[PDB]
């Protein structure tokens, strides 16, 4: 109905699900994938 | 001379023309306009020093010149703010011949600096006399045009700006002609034509000045063309920053979220105007409107003086959208009680919006009541939360979030309640809804015997419209890891499960480097692979990333007791016990 | 969000940014003079030469 688009337009979402999982700092995964490959070097 | 002046007509072979004029000085430097034609070339190469070097040689000799060598003298003195010499040159030009146009229009532009001071002599003596001695001069036509604009004579500006366009043929002049016709039809709201004028004004001579760029950018607010408004307004900041050019990019906020190319510049403009006050009213509104992603206290402060700023120009009550949002801020703060007061007075002000179904104060009250019911949940006043939720759903049953927060409330009581059924009917009203659909399997997390069955109930919206869903695919990883610590790893079954969870974790690794629950999963599965020296490091990363993940506290101390580092472990166990969750969590003391 | 007016129009106006601009004189690209060695049929170099006080203070580049 008009109420649905009427509300979901005017509000805002600053807090979702997905960026909870993502960290507020910058933690890249190269270090993570480097040790991922390093344990594979033990394999 | 004939071939050198042949070159200036076409805009090329210009240094060639200068060379053939300097061929004159090495054959016959016996008169000055041979070398003055060098100096106009030098002037048009923006070398006013090289112009005036030969121009000193003009007035020492002064050949027969009714064309007033002093006119170009003053125009070079117009350059680089040698104005007092420009005035004296145009004056002696007028004394030799008052009929000449260039001196009077030069002083006209020279006193275009002061408009509130010496208005009349600019308007009539400096301009209308030039119009009298030549009514076809596109300079004086342009200047009476912009004067008539400011004198609010919007008729004869369009009489003579067309001629000011046609009579000139150089780009910047007809750029200004199109720009002035554009500002004429802009205040006359004939914006379709004036848009074309603004674009032509930009396209003719662009490096001249930036008002046509501003005209196009604000014209892109017409007709929804605002994508080019940002791009065109960027050159206004490339021109020079001003208070003006903040608000255009601030209101034209393509910055929605995680888009810093419009958001960092928004921050810069907002702290370009926050210290200022060009009657700042909404400046705090669009301050805080990006601050809700950022620090919340900045948004609080913006709303604080924004509450005031609506009271002094007129004692006007704050619109309830502001007050609802500041209560929403205090919801994530400790200021829960006055957040409730904000929602109450928000609903009252929406009631004070008695006739505003255009603005739909009723819908604003709907979402305000949603926020207030969410607040009553924070009070643990689930009774009144039920009341507000059923009030909204009995009047807007199409809404889903109220339909499931009710379900979440009964989930706090338990799973097979109408919790699970509100959740399923939320999919019945909206099967496209990924949040509720995730919450369906979230219910099924309670039934871990429904472990391998969760492939199906987390496949339903693995339709790629919903994909990518990091939350759900990490849920797949988690239901895949709870399979572990079984005596079937030696049977290669949990080894395959470990590597499958590893594959999920690699997938979420590549699509997101900055997820932390992922890295927790990788460290967990490799710790189950017996690499505990290889685990405290990867958990250390998410440890600085955020300490406020209850899982990593446990998983680090598991490593510690695996080195038998109890005196490093149990303290962090009770640190995990510092959350307000459960006085005796069982597995933690286990 | 706030229901902002679409600011498709100027009333402040930009006139602070407008009259600060000093406008070029490009009526004739060789700077408003016909460049000719034939139309000087006359010459002040003959007795007597003429040079106004304004003309000497324009014969200087920058001496103030």
């Amino acid at each position: 109905v008009d109420v649905t688009r009427d509300i979901v337009s005017r509000e805002r979402v600053w807090r979702t699900r997905t960026t909870i999982l993502q960290s507020t700092g910058k933690n890249f995964s190269k270090n993570i994938f480097a040790i991922l490959q390093s344990v594979k070097a033990r394999e | 001379l004939g071939r050198a002046c042949f070159c200036l007509l076409e805009g090329d072979k210009m240094d060639q023309a200068d060379a053939q004029f300097h061929f004159v000085l090495n054959q016959s430097p016996n008169n000055i306009p041979a070398l003055l034609g060098k100096a106009c070339i030098s002037f048009n190469k923006k070398d006013y020093r090289g112009a005036l070097a030969y121009y000193k040689k003009a007035l020492r000799t002064n050949p027969g010149c009714p064309a007033e060598v002093r006119l170009g003298m003053g125009h070079c003195f117009v350059k680089l703010n040698k104005l007092e010499k420009a005035r004296l040159a145009f004056s002696r030009a007028l004394e030799l011949n008052s009929k000449c146009v260039g001196a009077l229009v030069g002083l006209a532009v020279l006193e275009l600096n002061n408009k509130e001071a010496d208005s009349i002599k600019n308007g009539v003596q400096l301009l209308s006399r030039a119009y009298t001695i030549d009514p076809s001069n596109p300079m004086v036509l342009n200047h009476l045009a912009n004067h008539f604009f400011f004198k609010k004579d919007y008729s004869k500006v369009q009489h003579l700006a067309l001629h000011a366009f046609h009579n000139t043929e150089v780009e910047a002049m007809q750029a200004e002609s199109c720009y002035q016709l554009a500002r004429s039809f802009h205040v006359q709201e004939d914006y379709d034509q004036a848009f074309q004028y603004y674009y032509q004004a930009t396209q003719f001579a662009s490096s001249s000045f930036v008002l046509p760029f501003f005209g196009l950018g604000q014209m892109y607010i017409y007709r929804g063309d605002k994508e080019n408004a940002s791009q065109c307004f960027e050159k206004v900041l490339k021109a020079y920053p001003n208070n003006y050019e903040t608000m255009k990019i601030l209101g034209s906020l393509y910055a929605a979220s995680e888009d810093q190319e419009k958001r960092d510049i928004a921050k810069g403009h907002l702290k370009k105007v926050t210290e200022q006050y060009p009657d700042d009213v909404e400046a705090w509104i669009e301050l805080a409107q990006i601050l809700e992603q950022t620090d919340i206290q900045g948004a609080l402060s913006a709303y604080g003086t924004a509450t005031r700023i609506l009271q002094e120009k007129v004692q006007a009550d704050v619109p309830p959208e502001i007050l609802n949002n500041v209560g929403a801020l205090h919801f994530r703060l400790g200021n829960l009680g006055e957040a409730k007061k904000y929602f109450l007075a928000s609903l009252d002000r929406a009631k004070a919006e008695a006739e505003h179904d255009e603005h739909y104060y009723n819908a604003i009250s709907v979402t305000t009541s949603y926020n207030l019911a969410r607040l009553y949940e924070a009070m643990c006043e689930f009774h009144e939360a039920e009341k507000l939720y059923k009030n909204i759903l009995r009047e807007h049953p199409n809404y889903v979030d109220c339909y499931l927060r009710l379900g979440a409330m009964a989930r706090d009581k338990g799973n097979f309640y109408e919790a699970s059924d509100w959740f399923k009917e939320a999919l019945q009203i909206n099967q496209d809804h990924p949040d509720a659909w995730s919450l369906i399997g979230n219910l099924h997390l309670a039934k871990q015997e429904w472990g391998p069955g969760q492939k199906k109930f987390e496949r339903i919206l693995k339709q790629p419209s919903t994909q990518s869903d990091t939350y759900s695919m990490l849920a797949l990883g988690n239901v895949w890891l709870q399979t572990l610590h079984q005596p079937t790893r030696d049977r290669e079954k949990e080894k395959r499960h470990q590597d499958r969870a590893l594959a999920i974790y690699k997938q979420v690794l590549r699509n997101d480097a900055k997820n932390l629950y992922a890295a927790n999963g990788i460290g967990a599965v490799l710790a189950h692979k017996g690499y505990f020296r290889e685990a405290r490091d990867v958990f250390a990363q998410v440890r600085e990333a955020t300490a406020d993940i209850s899982d990593v506290w446990l998983n680090l101390a598991h490593i510690y007791v695996e080195q038998k580092q109890y005196i490093s472990a149990v303290q962090m166990y009770e640190n995990c016990l510092r959350k307000f969750y459960k006085h005796q969590n069982t597995e933690v003391v286990l | 969000t706030y229901p902002f007016d679409q600011n498709r129009f100027v009333q402040y106006k930009a006139t602070s940014l407008e009259k600060q601009h000093k406008h070029d004189l490009l009526t004739e690209p060789d700077l408003g003079v016909t460049i000719d060695l034939i139309n000087p049929d006359t010459y002040r170099i003959d007795p007597n030469v003429l040079l106004d006080p304004a003309d000497e203070k324009l014969l200087e580049e920058e001496i103030q």
